[PDB]
């Protein structure tokens, strides 16, 4: 057993130097500073034929030590699988590490995420959704680790790559956008990451605008690195609606995948302006006319029916349409976004209600304060 | 400002931002009540103000309390709305700020038109009673 | 399971003359025989024949949750005719009746399964009865949403929207208004016709109880405002 790690002690120049300490770590029988130093060598890029041979000794360690968490065993097996190049024998060994390790901390979440990360070549679609569904089910208690939820996004994003319900990708990427605390990775990756995220999130039919989360503070720095045609057209889907120049500009910027959802985006902004036209005016004065909708949406008078009534089916407005003069009577509204100047005028609309009730009610009981006693 | 204490229930709401699940206790509305003997003790222990009296002082004092305590409620609460934006960032703002404040902007809500019809209709309602 | 097969004998009696409602739950009773099958053509033709009689039965509260019980099955959506049949039912809106003839005129050429065309268009008089019934169901589907949105409308715009003559509009508005499903107001000479609305006390229920029903959310404003405020402030 000692000679098995002695033949692998020298991986090249400078390796036996720190390995003289590495072999002195198990002589004192401490496997933890040994864990951090070996994992550092595993994290250290190599051929790597060193970790493939020594993983049996690390397995022998896990045998009689019976303790060390499978987390480090998943971190080493994801480095070894890259050099093994065969996912099948990696699945047999990883599932072996899943069944042979048990601890108070749940090992099913880290093993299923490792299986899902190694399932990209299977290729997909067979057992994927089953184990991917099991990840977050076992993650519900108790999600205090915060580390594995990013791996849940990894297997869920690769689950989305089949396309795959675009509307769901923003929810999964939201889970990632909130999972990782500090980015600690180059923005050059996150600029296209938030780009295709903006594409799949905007082209989704379930979300017509959601201009609020477009302003989310952690993704706005990623949008600053992005070209401003995407941010400006996201403001067109935030307010707009037409703005025919910007909805075409996103076709100038992004050629693919837009040709299918282009007409869907046009329908989404045609139902988007209906809330903002009655919301922008002080009003209400919530009754509009056919000339207002047909001129703004630049659609024929026969299709404004389908237009406004589809928005009634979306749920953003409950209003009714007066078809004698072809007027449109809006009811309620769908709140979207709105600014510190609005908090100020909000205090004006409030304080006016304050002095109203204060004055009048203090006048009410001013009359009857005498007779009470 | 009113009914004392408070109630918070333990629940996991996660978030719309998909953060790892964290627990922000949801507010449970609390009300004061009693059954029989717990009514006997306190109802004799008041010995303070007239009871009720029904119809005269009751509703109008409630018009003072619920009205004026509603004024300083939202006042100090809107004072926290601006103060949190001025100091305490982050978040702070986001999240619910834009949607909640737009819910405040849901209804201004004045006439024309049908609200003018409700006026003299309400006048037609006071007809019968007077 | 011969007694379950006798249902296929009794569907001839219930569907024969006057009852399109009796086939609702009973065509779901004959649907249990393909569940044991072990059959292909009769099974697939049972899926379409049981999903295509929705137009036959008149509109009723039972017809909504009825088609909602069969909606969502993994075997049902395989037919594009179910996609069109579901498209018209959900969210309503408007679709050209000629396009509805295109999708329902190809079902004679479509198949595989000939059984829906045998029950619907297999008989000349019964097929024509279901042609005018289909006309009454699609125009009532238009009236259902439009009447709830009126307020008022115009006669000429109703003629071009319903794709039928003004006298046919008055005919469809006549037999729908005697059904007392929607109380209308129709005058063709002035051109201004209107459907609904309450027609309530209305000076107490409508104006008072609804306005101060919104004042429920107005007095609950600050209550749930400070709630969600503290919610977003605590977690970050």
């Amino acid at each position: 057993v000692p000679g098995f790690l002695q033949q692998s002690q020298n991986s090249g120049p400078g390796q036996p130097a720190v390995w003289h300490r590495l072999e002195e770590l198990y002589t004192k029988k401490l496997w933890h500073q040994l864990t951090l130093q070996v994992l550092d060598f595993v994290q250290d890029p190599c051929f790597a034929q060193g970790d493939g041979l020594i993983k049996l000794y690390e397995n022998f360690i896990s045998e009689f030590e019976h303790r060390v968490n499978p987390l480090s065993l998943v971190e080493i097996i994801l480095h070894v699988v890259r050099q093994m190049t065969d996912p099948n024998v990696a699945l047999t060994f990883l599932e072996k590490t899943r069944e042979k390790v048990k601890s108070s901390d749940e090992a099913v979440i880290l093993c299923k995420t490792a299986i899902g990360a190694l399932k990209l070549n299977i290729g997909d679609l067979q057992v994927t959704k089953e184990t991917i569904e099991d990840v977050e089910e076992m993650l519900n208690n108790l999600p205090g680790v915060t580390s594995v939820h990013s791996r849940f996004y990894d297997l869920s994003s690769k689950y989305y790559q089949t396309i795959g319900n675009h509307a769901s990708y923003y929810k999964d990427a939201l889970r990632f956008l909130g999972c990782v605390d500090i980015k600690d990775l180059p923005v050059s990756e996150q600029q296209e990451r938030a780009f295709t995220l903006g594409l799949a999130g905007l082209l989704g039919e379930g979300v017509f605008n959601f201009g609020e989360l477009l302003m989310h503070p952690v993704l706005e720095s990623l949008r600053n690195t992005d070209r401003q045609w995407l941010i400006d057209t996201l403001y067109a889907f935030n307010s707009g609606n037409v703005e025919r120049f910007q909805t075409l500009k996103t076709a100038w910027g992004q050629q693919p995948d837009l040709a299918a959802n282009e007409a869907q985006l046009l329908r989404k902004i045609q139902l988007l302006c209906l809330m903002e036209m009655t919301f922008t005016r002080p009003a209400n004065h919530r009754q509009l006319t056919f000339e207002e909708i047909a001129k703004s949406a630049k659609i024929t008078v026969n299709e404004v029916e389908l237009l406004v009534m589809k928005a009634l089916s979306v749920g953003l407005v409950k209003g009714s349409i007066d078809e004698v003069d072809k007027r449109v009577h809006m009811t309620w509204v769908q709140p979207r976004v709105l600014d510190l100047q609005q908090i100020k005028g909000m205090k004006d609309r409030l304080e006016f209600w304050c002095t109203d009730v204060k004055s009048m009610e203090m006048l009410v009981e001013h009359q009857a304060h005498d007779i009470l006693t | 400002l009113g009914l004392p204490t408070e109630a918070y229930i333990s629940v996991e709401e996660v978030h719309d931002d998909g953060t790892p699940t964290s627990k922000t206790f949801e507010h449970v509305t609390s009300e004061i009540g009693a059954e029989e003997a717990e009514e006997v003790g306190v109802e004799h222990l008041l010995r303070d103000i007239k009871d009720t009296t029904v119809g005269t002082l009751s509703q109008r004092i409630t018009n003072q309390v619920h009205g004026l305590k509603g004024l300083n409620s939202k006042l100090l609460d809107i004072r926290s709305y601006l103060e949190k934006v001025a100091t305490g960032k982050l978040p702070i703002n986001h999240q619910i700020i834009y949607q909640l404040q737009d819910v405040f902007n849901l209804l201004p809500d004045v006439s024309l038109q049908e609200f003018v019809k409700a006026f003299y209709l309400k006048t037609n309602d006071q007809m019968v009673v007077v | 399971k011969l007694k379950l097969k006798y249902y296929n004998l009794m569907i001839q009696l219930d569907q024969h003359e006057g009852s399109y409602l009796s086939i609702c739950k009973h065509y779901r009773a004959i649907y249990d025989t393909p569940c044991i099958q072990a059959e292909s053509e009769k099974w697939q033709q049972a899926l379409k024949s049981v999903v295509l009689y929705v137009i036959l039965a008149p509109f009723d509260n039972e017809q909504s949750d009825l088609v909602h019980r069969i909606s969502g099955d993994k075997k049902l959506e395989e037919i594009p005719k179910y996609k069109d049949l579901l498209k018209l039912f959900t969210t309503m809106e408007l679709m050209r009746w000629s396009t509805l003839v295109e999708d329902y005129g190809m079902e004679l050429r479509k198949g595989s399964l000939e059984s829906p065309a045998t029950d619907v268009f297999g008989s000349t008089e019964e097929g024509e009865k279901r042609w005018k019934d289909l006309k009454n169901r699609v125009v009532e589907h238009n009236i259902r949403i439009m009447a709830k949105y009126y307020t008022r409308i115009t006669m000429k715009r109703m003629a071009q929207l319903l794709d039928l003559s003004v006298d046919e509009s008055e005919a469809f508005l006549s037999n729908l208004v005697v059904n007392k499903t929607i109380f209308a107001k129709v005058d063709r000479l002035a051109g201004i016709i209107n459907f609904q609305r309450p027609k309530d006390p209305n000076n107490l229920l409508n104006d008072w109880s609804q306005k101060l029903n919104s004042l429920m959310s107005l007095v609950n404003k600050t209550t749930h405002l400070i709630a969600k405020e503290e919610m977003i402030h605590n977690l970050q």
